[PDB]
């Protein structure tokens, strides 16, 4: 994927998440990796592995 | 091996639901993503019992 700019590969798996106020779109965990997303032109979520 | 969790059998049991890709927020399947896994010993824990 190339997911706005950010680079990388995994799985995508769909799952209603909440709280992504209005601006806060990606989730990332402690580490620095890329752990959640929020696609701007769907208001769909995701989770990445 | 009811007060610990991450016993010697339970090792590959927690390393066995990293790969189906389900409840993945545990920090055991990601030192597995990059090769620090834990290896079982030489005897099983059934034959020393």
């Amino acid at each position: 994927y190339d997911l706005y700019g950010i680079t990388g590969q995994g799985v995508f798996k769909e799952v209603k998440a909440d709280y992504y106020n209005s601006w806060q779109t990606l989730l990332y965990d402690v580490n620095g990796n890329l752990n959640g997303f929020r696609d701007l032109t769907t208001n769909k979520t995701y989770t990445i592995r | 091996f009811d007060k610990v969790k991450l016993s010697d059998v339970g090792f590959v049991e927690a390393y066995n639901n990293c790969t189906g890709g389900q409840e993945v927020r545990d920090l055991l399947c990601v030192q597995s993503f990059n090769g620090i896994k834990v290896l079982p010993p030489v005897l099983s824990e059934s034959q020393i019992s």
